[PDB]
Parts: structure tokens; C-alpha cells; sequence
RNA sequence: AUUGCCGCGAAGCUACCAUCCGCUGGAUUAUGGCUGAACGCCUCUAAGUCAGAAUCCAUGCUAGAACGCGGUGAUUUCUUUGCUCCACACAAUAUAGAUGGAUACGAAUAAGGCGUCCUUGUGGCGUCGCUGAACCAUAGCAGGCUAGCAACGGUGCACUUGGCGGAAAGGCCUUGGGUGCUUGCUGGCGAAUUGCAAUGUCAUUUUGCGUGGGGAUAAAUCAUUUGUAUACGACUUAGA
RNA sequence: AAGCGUUCAUAGCGACAUUGCUUUUUGAUUCUUCGAUGUCGGCUCUUCCUAUCAUACCGAAGCAGAAUUCGGUAAGCGUUGGAUUGUUCACCCACUAAUAGGGAACGUGAGCUGGGUUUAGACCGUCGUGAGACAGGUUAGUUUUACCCUACUGAUGAAU
RNA sequence: AAGCGUGUUACCUAUACUCUACCGUCAGGGUUGAUAUGAUGCCCUGACGAGUAGGCAGGCGUGGAGGUCAGUGACGAAGCCUAGACCGUAAGGUCGGGUCGAACGGCCUCUAGUGCAGAUCUUGGUGGUAGUAGCAAAUAUUCAAAUGAGAACUUUGAAG
RNA sequence: ACUAAUCGAACCAUCUAGUAGCUGGUUCCUGCCGAAGUUUCCCUCAGGAUAGCAGAAGCUCGUAUCAGUUUUAUGAGGUA
RNA sequence: CGUGAAAUUGUUGAAAGGGAAGGGCAUUUGAUCAGACAGGCCAGCAUCAGUUUUGGUGGCA
């Protein structure tokens, strides 16, 4: 989801050139990464080998507003809510077939060279 | 139908695209054709462009109504302290082109160019040339096998020289590397001429002189995004014009069902390399002399720096170029001088140029006193204190 | 019946060597065509010239970078003569001209290897005496190609290394020849000449 | 006092409202010619060929293929022992498609090549082509074990002596010894049952991982900073 | 090619006839579009054609010079400023080397403008009993949207 | 000549021609004292097969009804999902697996509010555009403290 | 012009599913057959009726009566 | 808050991608899958039958 956004440097050590800063994102994702971390104390796990096993994100259902336009229209001023869960892991640490060929060229081959 | 009334067309089309310069230092695309039998030479400069000022001369061409009387003319002076060789490239002849064949340094490599060769100088280890310096350790033997490849090979030689930016007022404190043909000799003597040159500077004296026609190539002046008026200078648009008036009205037919290369957009203005030939060099001067700006007709003691020094560059400590006219780019801009690809005998050369009077009055203003001593004479003793 | 065969282009028409070579390389043949300024065309300079100008004036209108691209090597018109006697567009075409070197003048390692020519396309064999003809070199120039004096010593310096090659190898072709002729008469060689050999 | 107003006003930007600068080589069209037949003469034309336009192509200038290319510098351990090279070991990975050998003068084609000779030529004589249907190579458990004879060769493998090759050299020619093999000739032993055929598997590319033998011991980006730059990216500078 | 051109058809022309080309005229057709392809002109800007006004090099003349006229290659490069008119067209003034002819959806209205045509207001003249008509004149009369794709102008950029 | 004219052969390939198989349609037939017990069946023989508008025929599916299968089912009915399988030229039918929790089928007949891609269809739901256009009139905000999880925007003080 | 964003006859409900020779749409498969845009009449010319073309149901019979063909014989025609 | 379809979307996995994608015939490759020993799968050879194609050769008019 990137169309028209602005170019910066720091988009380089991603190899992009697209890149922003979503301020409230961030802090709920935080929010969610303190709790996840906080059930692996309570839970046994070793934090240093923690990692995000997986991370999604689902549409919530959108909440409604309006919003007044021109000529007395109106049109929907929807915001777009989101589902987050993660989940942070310890790291961790035969039949062949031969036709009577085959197996005479092998059995050739195996005393051809000894 | 047709235009109803025919114009020419706004802007050149053998200068585009309008885009910004891959570099800085503009390129050199050509150099001048080699006659072997002269001694060997540099084909052109580098220098750093310190701004304008104005002379006095005595105009030399009989049929001018101006013949034997005193002109006035705007002058551009570059700084070129000497350029260091460092390097030289064999180039050899190949059915797709010039080929550089191999390169040989010289063993000793000074800080401002080895600056050259680093983004982040100042946390780095400075390991560059390092390992390449013990090629001359021993004997030098592995050093003399490349040159000598050069001199059976390489049907063209070009030398590698970089300014000498620390005796200069600029702030960037690196040099500017750069590959300059050497003509006169034949491929023996270029290698030689290169190889008894290393790490010694080369003046501008021995390259340039006074009255001849050399070239300016440099990076013209930044402008950023510009519009169809001010880029390719296309009418105004009436003042009754609805959502504006500063562009061009019709960018094309119906057919073809395209906008043309051809037709003015808005898009980068300057910043773009540009080769201007025949600026006449009015003055070969020199940093350790005293009365740079004097002539034979002044006596003033006095340098090539205006009074409270050149503005945005600084003053001028070195030897300097003082060619005829405006050149692209800036000041502080590196700027390439370039010996002419042809003879020119317009008579507007081939004429003795002898300066009457350079202006040292200050740029920062309307000044009104050529040097100190002068200002102190005409305005007497001041309040501020001695 | 070679894994790679290199074409000699000199003496050759461009386009019946390019049908030969463009059936060739969709039959799974590599080729390798080298000296391709010594191409030939039938029908005088100037006509050939004014062809060319022709094909040098079509271009996409609104933007010339992405049009019909004229290419002024000997080596690339020879190329552009390939092309449209190939399928180009097609995985099989491309595939197909991935078998195609032409080069100007004879460069290593093919100056060192064995040279065919093509019989049918041959000017000397296909041309009536007394028809006009063109060579690829001098087209190429007078429409932009840079390069013709750099082949030009450098094809001159292959002929010298290439005829002294040709001198050693008279003598030791004549010290084989002369043994082997002094072993006729004897008895391997007369039955050898009974069955043929 | 929404820049209160007036005069001046640097810097910056800017004006045919300021100044500077704007190249020379070839090939050609029309046309006029030369030589010269068709047509015993004539003729710019048929074969050849001269000059020649504001033409065309280059020189020059701009961009630089973001799937064109070259040279050059440095390339990370006291850093989950990292990187690179050489060799051999195991797995995978693929294959525009090996299945004896890409076997090298140059030019001409109303001419040449090879050989020989002479007075060294644009020379004399002989020979050849009329296709590579050639030439080289080619027999051995997919090519084994062994015995001699003849000869001092042929060919391979590393090692090696010297020279040459920069257009894309990266290959070519050598030198010397060592070690194989020899089908140049004469012998002896083995092969079987893959069952009457089943590609009946023999390659060279890429990548991991391992083992033992050498070698080296960097930068870039973000962040800060400059303004020769700039919508943002980008650019151009500075910082142990 | 009958004649004109002092004589002389063809320098330059050229009757009576006859062969074409073009699609910048106007006719003719009604094939596309009436769940709309914005409509005249001008402004702005680019490019193309050559049937060349100028400029380069030429050939010819009833080419002495000068100035012209005819013709060739040639569209490389230019082809203007104004009074009146909405005008396309026209006409004059003046400069100039010259003020050539065209095309691109009669180029170009999400580029402008809106003088005209072509809504509704109003006046005149003629016609009509009248309501009203007039490719007759006059005056006033809302010119909407790009942030998408491509194209173009600039600007980054993974992979080597 | 890979051009033009003319002549000779060879060769390439249509759902066309020949032969054969299979499907269907039509036509002509055979077949009852066991038709080796289904005569709307089984089988023999020949020909034929393009199709808008349209006509007819034989079938597939849906809601409900009479009959029947003493049909299936909480040991899992219906529904839904399923680059898992099988049958049919097809409409469709059947099976496995997962999810699910209460009804539902086969066959013979009856009946109809009985089959959707369109109607600027109706109602509902959802996209791309797109994190885009924008959140720019009304001169103007700043500093500290307090509160608070959190202060450009709250409170207080100061200043403008 | 204005008469509640409605005016060359407001708005609301009903008659009213007003009529439309006009526009759009008109839902499964397979099989067999298979068109017309022409005749006459019509306030008819974007429509109908009528004949023609097409399908279906067949019926009476069983190689007839025939025939988008020719030959032979015999007419007719007023175009090239 | 029964079941919980589709449009549309997130993660994971697989695959392909030089100015659309999608599809028809055929096959390679990958992945996946049904059935069968009391003949299932793929082939080779001989002698015939039907339809063709390409030669060699003999006797006649
Ligand atoms: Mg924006
Ligand atoms: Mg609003
Ligand atoms: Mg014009
Ligand atoms: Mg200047
Ligand atoms: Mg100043
Ligand atoms: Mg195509
Ligand atoms: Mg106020
Ligand atoms: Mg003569
Ligand atoms: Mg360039
Ligand atoms: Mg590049
Ligand atoms: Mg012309
Ligand atoms: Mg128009
Ligand atoms: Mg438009
Ligand atoms: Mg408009
Ligand atoms: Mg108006
Ligand atoms: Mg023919
Ligand atoms: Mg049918
Ligand atoms: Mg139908
Ligand atoms: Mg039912
Ligand atoms: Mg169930
Ligand atoms: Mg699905
Ligand atoms: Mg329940
Ligand atoms: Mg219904
Ligand atoms: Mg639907
Ligand atoms: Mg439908
Ligand atoms: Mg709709
Ligand atoms: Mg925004
Ligand atoms: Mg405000
Ligand atoms: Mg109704
Ligand atoms: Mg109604
Ligand atoms: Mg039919
Ligand atoms: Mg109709
Ligand atoms: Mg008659
Ligand atoms: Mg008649
Ligand atoms: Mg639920
Ligand atoms: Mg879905
Ligand atoms: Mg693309
Ligand atoms: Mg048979």
C-alpha cells in the first residue's frame, strides 16, 4: 500500500525507496509485542531466543462517519480498524526399482572393478 | 491546419534531455588532434572557477570604429594551483571503441586525493593504495612491466592528474581526479613524459598562454524544476488565461495520439554539462607574484583578488587563468580548460591582447575604491582606531 | 557437421547468407560469421545508400529513443538481415539467435580456427558478371559506422601473423607429403591402392 | 496599521533592458566536365572518372543502454572462527540439447593453388581442381591381465626451457628429462545368465556441506553536517 | 501546335481539342456517431507535405550591365508589425531576403478566450387576422472534473 | 531472382474425397410352438450429421403433493469448503476428506410463484482508485507549571 | 416571472400495474428439422392482415403421378 | 453469539512474470492421485486381414 507515497533515504536498508514512519501503528504493534514477550515469562520460554514466528494483521469492521460534499451530497468518512495477533517462538538448534537390465549392468559393473 | 503564421521553434534540440549531469566535474568528450612531432604536453587544465571582474584594453583591429581605443570587458578568473600527476591509462584502439588496457599509480598517494577515493574518509583504516605502494618495494620491476605493456600497446595515452584543493579557499578539502590526454611524442615518449612526472606538479604556464583560444567545460548553475517559460522560453500566456498562464497552451495535434519529445515541458532547469569553445586567454598569472592585478599601464601593486576578496570564493593565492567572457557554471566549481580542437585565425584571434587596467573593486557592492591605500587617501583618517 | 561453424563474410550476399544462417540456427546449428565488412549486396552503391536512408527516416514520431533503432555496424545490419527471417519475439527465436555471433574483421579465438564459406550465397558464383554490387564496409560508413581504418589494421595485422602461419605449414605439409609418397610402391601402400585408400 | 508608507538598499535571481560564446572534414544532388565506345564520327555515360548545394554522414556538442563494455583501489576473525584461493569427498541443482576431431594463409573468379627451376618476374615448365564422398583419427573387460619381437618412433600425463599472441590477448609454438600406453608385428588368459531390445546411464554447469594446504585483515548506508544541489528521493562536501 | 512573339510554333506564351493529378473548395452519398466524439474564429505550441516566396548551387532567355522571367536539385533554414472586420476570407499601410501554399478529427475549448453562430429577455423592418416567422439587422446572456492508465517532461531505483 | 512471361515435374497441406472405428438420427428388416423368459427388448442392414429467427423431441435440476423403498440419520441429516476420486456428449449425478448439528433422499406419478450474467434490473454486501484528493478564507501564537498512561489542543500563570 | 431548492399550470393520494406500432431484458442440456426481409390490402412507410418460405401431426396408398434435366415433334417472341 | 458461502482481504506454502491476463490442441517437468497378480501395465518379433505408400523386376500390345 504505497501508491503516491513520498521517496526517502532511509528506505535503503531495505532496498526500497518508499518508506514511512506510522507513528500509532508502531505503538500498538508494541503493545502487542510487550504482551506476546510478557507470556513468554509466564510461560517458561527463554527470552533471548525469542523471535516473530508470525505476525498478521486482518481488516477489522470499518467504523463509520460522514462527511458533506458539494451541491448537498454526502459521502461516507469510513475508518479502517485492524485485527493484530503475532506469535514469538524459541529458537530451535525410499524404494528403488531395478528392471533385470539394471541390475545385471550392476552386478557387470561390480565385477569390472575392484 | 497550418500555424497561421510561422515562428521559430523555442529551444535547441541537440541539448537535451534537460536533465541533471551524472557528475560534478563536467567530461571531457573531446580532445584535440595529435601531431606527434611537438614535445609533450597536457591537452587541457583543471581549475576552480573564482569569479568575474572587469579590464581596460586597447582594442587591435583595423576597420573598427573602436580600433585604438580603450574598451571595456568582462573577464571570468579561475584558480589553478598546478595539477599533481598520479597516474597514467594506455588506451588501445579496438573495432567498438577506446579501451583502457591498464593503469599504473605512482607509489606515493597524497591524503587529497586518497579522500578522492573514499564516501566516509574519516572512519575508515585509509588502506587504499596501500598493497599497491609495495609494487615499487623491491625494484619497482612489476611497476615497469606495466608501463611497459603500455608503451608496446595503448595507441593512445591519457595522464591522471588531481588538484591541489588544499592551497585553494574552498571547504572540501578533496581533490578532483581526472584524465587528461597527452599529445605531442609519440607513445614511448608519453609514457616517459608520464612516468618522470609522477607526484611532481605541473604548472598552468606550461600548458596555457596568454592570447590563445581555449575551451570551458563545466557544470552549469543548478536551478532545480522549472517551468515551459523560464526553460525553453515560450510566450506568456494571455492574463485572462483560466488555470494558468505560464505554460504552453496546445502540446500537441489530435494526431499522433502523443505528447512530442519535441514540445516544451517543465522539467530541470541548469546543472547540465555544456562545452563552450573560443574564450581567449587575457592573463597567465601567478600565485607567487606579487602585482597580479597590476599591468604595464597601472604599476599598482596589487593582486587579481578584489578589495574584501572574491565574493562567495575567497582570495586567490595561487596561479590563475583570466580568459575573455562569461564560461559555464558557478563560482567554486570545478571547471576543465580545454586547448581548441581547431586553428582559429578569426583575427578576432591571432591578436595581441596587453591589459590596461583590472578592476579590484569590491564585488560585495557598488566599490568605489580600487585598494585600501587608495580608499585611505580619499577618505582620510577614520575613528577607528589604528 | 561442426559443433560451431564459422562463416568467412567476405564475398558473400547478405541476404542469401542470411537465409542460410537463419536456417541454420532454428535447426539447432551455432554460427559464428566473422569479416562481416566484406559483405556483399547486389545493386550499385548509391542505390543501396538511398535504401538505407529510407530505412534511416522511419522512426516513432513522438519519441525517436524507442523506434526503429538503426544500427550502423556491418556486423549489426547484417543482424538486422537475420532478424525478420527469424521469429524473433518467440522463446524459440530467441533461443535460436542465442546460436549467432557476427563479428567485424576476424577477432580470437576464431583467427586461430577454421573458416567455411557458403556456396549459395557466394556473389562470384551468384551474380551475373558485369552486375553492380555493394560492400557492406563502405555502406556502413557513409551511413555512420567509426570503425572501418580500425578493422582495417587490425585485419592487416592477422594476415601478416596469418601468412607465416601458411609458410611453416607449406614446408611441413611438404616434408608429410614427401614421405608419404616415397611410401608408395611398397607393399601396405598397393594394397591400400586395391581397396581404395 | 494583515509587508503602514516613502527614499536608498547589498546578496540572490534576472534582461537582446546586460555581456560572452555558437567548429571543420568527408561523401553527394542539380549541373558542368575528362577519357571513352555503342554508331570507324560525335558524345559527361554505357564501363571507368573529375569538380560540385543552405543537402547527407562524420568532426564537434548533449544523454549514456538503469539487462552494452573496460581499467584501477580496497576488500571485514580477536567479529555464534568470518572471507578468499587450490585439491578431493558427499549431496543437491539444472541443461535450447557432447556422443571420434570447429581440421586457421591471403587475394582472384574473363582466374588460381601446389611443386620445381632460372636472369627473380604481372617469369618458364609440370601438376591439380570438375567438391568435405576429403583429411586426420579409428581394433583391445565403454576397451581388461600378461609374454615376447621390431623400432627409437607415435600419443597421453603432470613437471619444465624459451619465445610469441591485447580486436574479445587467455591461446599458439617450443625445449629437456621423467612416467605410462602402443593395435608396428607374433602369442597366451579372461568376458557368458543385461537371459532375443529397452539412453541401458560414461557429460559440463551451478550451489551447499565436509577434509587438508596457502593468503588477506575493508567499506558502504542511515543518523549528524555543507549548499556549487534540491519538490521528495537524489546530488555535491565535513566529521575519531 | 493554328497562332502571338519586328522575322521566329515551342525565350516566354498559346486557340481548337485532348490526357491526367489532388482532396486545403463546393457539390453528390448517408457508411460510423443522436443512453452527445463539445460547434466558428483567434491566441499558444509542435511536427509534417512540397505544388519553392526567400536563402545555397545551378541550367535557359527576345540574359550587354542592372533588374527580371522560365526551369532544375533542394522543405536544411526562415516567411513579419499594424488600421477595419467575430470573421475564415478580404483590403490597405509599412518593414523585410521574403512577407509561399497547405496538413495534422476543417491540429489544438478537462489549454485559454467567447467577439460569432445557436436556448430563454428586449427593439426594429418585412410577412402573418393572430399566436408567431425571418440561413434580416441590434443589445444582454454560468465555458464543469484529472488525483487513474498511457504518452511526454524531469527524478529515484532492486538485482551485477 | 527469391522479379516478369512460358513449360515440365517433384513436393506441402482443409472440418473436403477414399477406407475403418465409435456416437447419434433416419430408413428397411429379423426375432414367440422357451421369443434362451425385459418385443417401448435384443439384433441385422444401409444411408445420413453445418445452422440465426423459429418448430418439435428426449432428458438434467428446484419447491411442494399421492404412493412406495417396513429408504438414510445425533455411531452424525441438511448445508458449506475441497488444483482428492468416479460416471454422463451435456444439463448433472455419485464418493472420499474437513466443517457442522436435525432432519433428508432413490423410484413411480401429481403440481408449480421451478433453473440467470446482463434489464443505466431490485435489495444488501464489497473492491481498485487510495493511505490518494484533501483536512490552506476569518493576522497568532509561544514558554513554564499542574493533572494525566498519554498534552500542539485541558487548567493555571507569564508573554505576544 | 413568482406561488416552500417544484412553474408555459404547484404539491399530496387515488383512478393506475393508465396506453405505448417504441427502447432494454427475457434464466437448463442434448438431438432432429429449418427461414424471411418478397405478393396484395390498410391514415399504410419503425406496424399489421394476407399469400409465400418453416415445423409438427399425420392420412390414403406402395414405385405411382412425376421432374429447377435433356431429346424428338410442334408453336410463340421482336431483344442482341 | 446456530451454520457461516461469495465478492474482498491478511499470513504461510508453491509456482510463473522483458509493454496485460485469461484460453484451444499436444507434450516435457514438478506435485498429487485411482485401480490390479487367483492377468493388470509397457513393449519386441513372426504370420495374416483391411487401407495405403515407396521401390526392384518380368511378360505382352
Ligand atoms: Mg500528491
Ligand atoms: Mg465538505
Ligand atoms: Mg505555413
Ligand atoms: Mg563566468
Ligand atoms: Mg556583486
Ligand atoms: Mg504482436
Ligand atoms: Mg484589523
Ligand atoms: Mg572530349
Ligand atoms: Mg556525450
Ligand atoms: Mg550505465
Ligand atoms: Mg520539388
Ligand atoms: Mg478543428
Ligand atoms: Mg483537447
Ligand atoms: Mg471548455
Ligand atoms: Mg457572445
Ligand atoms: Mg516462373
Ligand atoms: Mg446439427
Ligand atoms: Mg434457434
Ligand atoms: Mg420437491
Ligand atoms: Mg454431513
Ligand atoms: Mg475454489
Ligand atoms: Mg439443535
Ligand atoms: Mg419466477
Ligand atoms: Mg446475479
Ligand atoms: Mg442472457
Ligand atoms: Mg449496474
Ligand atoms: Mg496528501
Ligand atoms: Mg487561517
Ligand atoms: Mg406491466
Ligand atoms: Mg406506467
Ligand atoms: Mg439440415
Ligand atoms: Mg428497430
Ligand atoms: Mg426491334
Ligand atoms: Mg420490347
Ligand atoms: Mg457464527
Ligand atoms: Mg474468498
Ligand atoms: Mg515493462
Ligand atoms: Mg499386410
Amino acid at each position: 500500500f504505497n501508491s503516491s507515497i513520498g521517496r526517502t533515504a532511509q528506505g535503503k536498508e531495505f532496498g526500497v525507496t518508499k518508506a514511512r514512519w506510522p507513528a500509532k501503528s508502531v505503538k500498538f504493534v508494541q503493545g502487542l509485542l510487550q504482551n506476546a514477550a510478557a507470556n513468554a515469562e509466564a510461560k517458561g520460554l527463554d527470552a533471548t531466543k525469542l523471535y516473530v514466528s508470525h505476525i498478521q494483521v486482518n481488516q477489522a469492521p470499518k467504523q463509520r462517519r460522514r462527511t458533506y460534499r458539494a451541491h448537498g451530497r454526502i459521502n461516507k468518512y469510513e475508518s479502517s480498524p485492524s485485527h493484530i495477533e503475532l506469535v514469538v517462538t524459541e529458537k530451535e538448534e525410499k524404494v528403488v526399482r531395478l528392471t533385470s537390465r539394471q541390475r545385471g549392468r550392476i552386478a557387470a559393473q561390480k565385477r569390472i572393478a575392484a | 491546419s497550418h500555424r497561421k503564421y510561422e515562428a521559430p521553434r523555442h529551444g535547441h534540440l541537440g541539448f537535451l534531455p534537460r536533465k541533471r549531469a551524472a557528475s560534478i566535474r563536467a567530461r571531457v568528450k573531446a580532445f584535440p588532434k595529435d601531431d606527434r612531432s611537438k614535445p609533450v604536453a597536457l591537452t587541457s587544465f583543471l581549475g576552480y572557477k573564482a569569479g568575474m571582474t572587469t579590464i581596460v584594453r586597447d582594442l587591435d583591429r583595423p576597420g573598427s570604429k573602436f580600433h585604438k581605443r580603450e574598451v571595456v570587458e568582462a573577464v571570468t578568473v579561475v584558480d589553478t594551483p598546478p595539477v599533481v600527476v598520479v597516474g597514467v591509462v594506455g588506451y588501445v584502439e579496438t573495432p567498438r571503441g577506446l579501451r583502457s588496457l591498464t593503469t599504473v599509480w605512482a607509489e606515493h598517494l597524497s591524503d587529497e586525493v586518497k579522500r578522492r577515493f573514499y564516501k566516509n574518509w574519516y572512519k575508515s583504516k585509509k588502506k587504499a593504495f596501500t598493497k599497491y605502494s609495495a609494487k615499487y618495494a623491491q625494484d619497482g620491476a612489476g611497476i615497469e612491466r606495466e608501463l611497459a605493456r603500455i608503451k608496446k600497446y595503448a595507441s593512445v595515452v591519457r595522464v591522471l592528474v588531481h588538484t591541489q584543493i588544499r592551497k585553494t579557499p574552498l571547504a572540501q578539502k578533496k581533490a578532483h581526479l581526472a584524465e587528461i590526454q597527452l599529445n605531442g611524442g609519440s607513445i614511448s615518449e608519453k609514457v616517459d613524459w608520464a612516468r618522470e612526472h609522477f607526484e611532481k606538479t605541473v604548472a598552468v604556464d606550461s600548458v596555457f598562454e596568454q592570447n590563445e583560444m581555449i575551451d570551458a567545460i563545466a557544470v552549469t548553475k543548478g536551478h532545480g524544476f522549472e517551468g515551459v517559460t523560464h526553460r525553453w522560453g515560450t510566450k506568456k500566456l494571455p492574463r485572462k488565461t483560466h488555470r494558468g498562464l505560464r505554460k504552453v497552451a496546445c502540446i500537441g495535434a489530435w494526431h499522433p495520439a502523443h505528447v512530442m519529445w519535441s514540445v516544451a515541458r517543465a522539467g530541470q532547469r541548469g546543472y547540465h554539462s555544456r562545452t563552450s569553445i573560443n574564450h581567449k586567454i587575457y592573463r597567465v598569472g601567478k600565485g607567487d607574484d606579487e602585482a597580479n592585478g597590476a599591468t604595464s599601464f597601472d604599476r599598482t601593486k596589487k593582486t587579481i583578488t578584489p578589495m574584501g576578496g572574491f565574493v562567495h570564493y575567497g582570495e586567490i593565492k595561487n596561479d590563475f587563468i583570466m580568459v575573455k567572457g562569461c564560461i559555464p557554471g558557478n563560482r567554486k566549481r570545478i571547471v576543465t580548460l580545454r586547448k581548441s580542437l581547431y586553428t582559429n585565425t578569426s583575427r578576432k584571434a591571432l591578436e595581441e591582447v596587453s591589459l590596461k587596467w583590472i578592476d579590484t573593486a569590491s564585488k560585495f557592492g557598488k566599490g568605489r575604491f580600487q585598494t585600501p591605500a587608495e580608499k585611505h587617501a580619499f577618505m582620510g583618517t577614520l575613528k577607528k582606531d589604528l | 557437421v561442426e559443433p560451431v561453424v564459422v562463416i568467412d563474410g567476405k564475398g558473400h550476399l547478405v541476404g542469401r547468407l542470411a537465409s542460410v544462417v537463419a536456417k541454420q540456427l532454428l535447426n539447432g546449428q551455432k554460427i559464428v560469421v566473422v569479416r562481416a565488412e566484406e559483405l556483399n549486396i547486389s545493386g550499385e552503391f548509391f542505390r543501396n545508400k538511398l535504401k538505407y536512408h529510407d530505412f534511416l527516416r522511419k522512426a516513432t514520431a513522438f519519441n525517436k529513443t524507442r523506434g526503429p533503432f538503426h544500427f550502423r555496424a556491418p556486423s549489426r545490419i547484417f543482424y538486422k538481415a537475420l532478424r525478420g527471417m527469424v521469429s524473433h519475439k518467440t522463446a524459440r527465436g530467441k533461443a535460436a539467435l542465442e546460436r549467432l555471433k557476427v563479428f567485424e574483421g576476424i577477432p580470437p579465438p576464431y583467427d586461430k580456427k577454421k573458416r567455411v564459406v557458403v556456396p549459395q550465397a557466394l556473389r562470384v558464383l551468384r551474380l551475373k558478371p558485369g552486375r553492380k554490387y555493394t560492400t557492406l564496409g563502405k555502406l556502413s560508413t557513409s551511413v555512420g559506422w567509426k570503425y572501418e581504418d580500425v578493422v582495417a589494421k587490425l585485419e592487416a595485422k592477422r594476415k601478416v601473423s596469418s601468412a607465416e602461419y601458411y609458410a611453416k605449414k607449406r614446408a611441413f605439409t611438404k616434408k608429410v607429403a614427401s614421405a608419404n609418397a616415397t611410401a608408395a610402391e611398397s607393399d601396405v601402400a598397393k594394397q591400400l591402392a586395391a581397396l581404395g585408400y
